[PDB]
């Protein structure tokens, strides 16, 4: 894997 | 009262509903964790990244059903997509739901980046959750995507071992009609080299982030991302006739929005  | 709502300061009249009202959620993004369950759960509840769902590799079962972890209300965005682009949109966190799948990802083993197979129990758990999500928001098949699809320079997940075709047969995500891929192949051997620029245009229009001046490396990552999803037998990022035909058949069937 995730990834703001 | 009959379609009337009270507030501090004003009344709302809800009696007249507009025809033009649509979900804010349009995209379902698939990830792997590259880490074990407890560690992924820790990370996805911290202050740098999150996802809406976390599916264990083999979900425990209760009441005859696999248990999946929901970390973030669907109404809210999760920090899963990052810097991202799909089909004209950016900031994919804003408009997507993110599902994280406990899976090791890739490990370089004698230079060869080797990916990890997905536990069939996990895929079996994923299918009804994806179906419900897709129903709820009327998510179009082409908007069920890999993270690599929306950030091809940064991410590979969920990778070339992810069973996209299996999911497509369950009504989850985009897949080209085989007769049309053959039609667009137009007599070429699958690995016949094709013009890179021409292929990138098609990928751009299908939804991939393609910028006007890219190094060969960067052009490879885009094509590779597409192949990992739609032609996983070879995902070296070289433009060939099979890759192009798939892109052409996808565009024919699902368009560009």
């Amino acid at each position: 894997x995730a990834x703001k | 009262e009959k379609g009337i709502v009270e507030k501090e300061g004003y009344q709302l009249d809800t009696r007249r509903q507009a025809q033009a009202a649509y979900p804010r959620i349009k995209v379902l993004v698939i990830h792997y964790t590259a880490d074990d369950f407890d560690s992924s759960l820790a990370t996805l509840t911290d202050k740098q990244v999150s996802s809406h769902y976390l599916v264990p590799a083999v979900p425990p079962r209760y009441n005859g059903k696999p248990r999946i972890w929901q970390l973030v209300p669907e109404q809210e965005l999760a920090w899963h997509a990052g810097i991202s682009a799909w089909r004209g949109a950016t900031r994919l966190n804003d408009t997507s739901i993110g599902i994280e799948l406990e899976n090791r990802g890739w490990q370089k083993s004698a230079g060869v980046k080797y990916f990890a197979p997905f536990e069939p129990a996990q895929i079996q758990a994923l299918i009804p959750l994806a179906k419900d999500i897709i129903a709820r928001y009327h998510i179009k098949p082409e908007n069920v995507v890999a993270h690599a699809d929306i950030a091809p320079q940064r991410k590979d997940d969920p990778g070339p071992l992810f069973p996209w075709q299996q999911l497509a047969q369950q009504g989850i995500g985009a897949w080209p009609d085989a007769q049309r891929v053959n039609f667009y192949l137009a007599g070429r051997a699958p690995h016949t080299p094709v013009d890179t620029a021409s292929l990138l245009e098609l990928l751009a229009r299908y939804g991939y982030d393609v910028k006007p001046d890219m190094t060969p490396r960067e052009q490879r990552r885009v094509i590779m991302a597409f192949q990992m999803h739609f032609r996983p037998t070879l995902y070296n990022g070289e433009a060939d006739a099979e890759t192009q035909a798939i892109a052409e058949a996808l565009l024919e069937k699902y368009g560009q929005d």
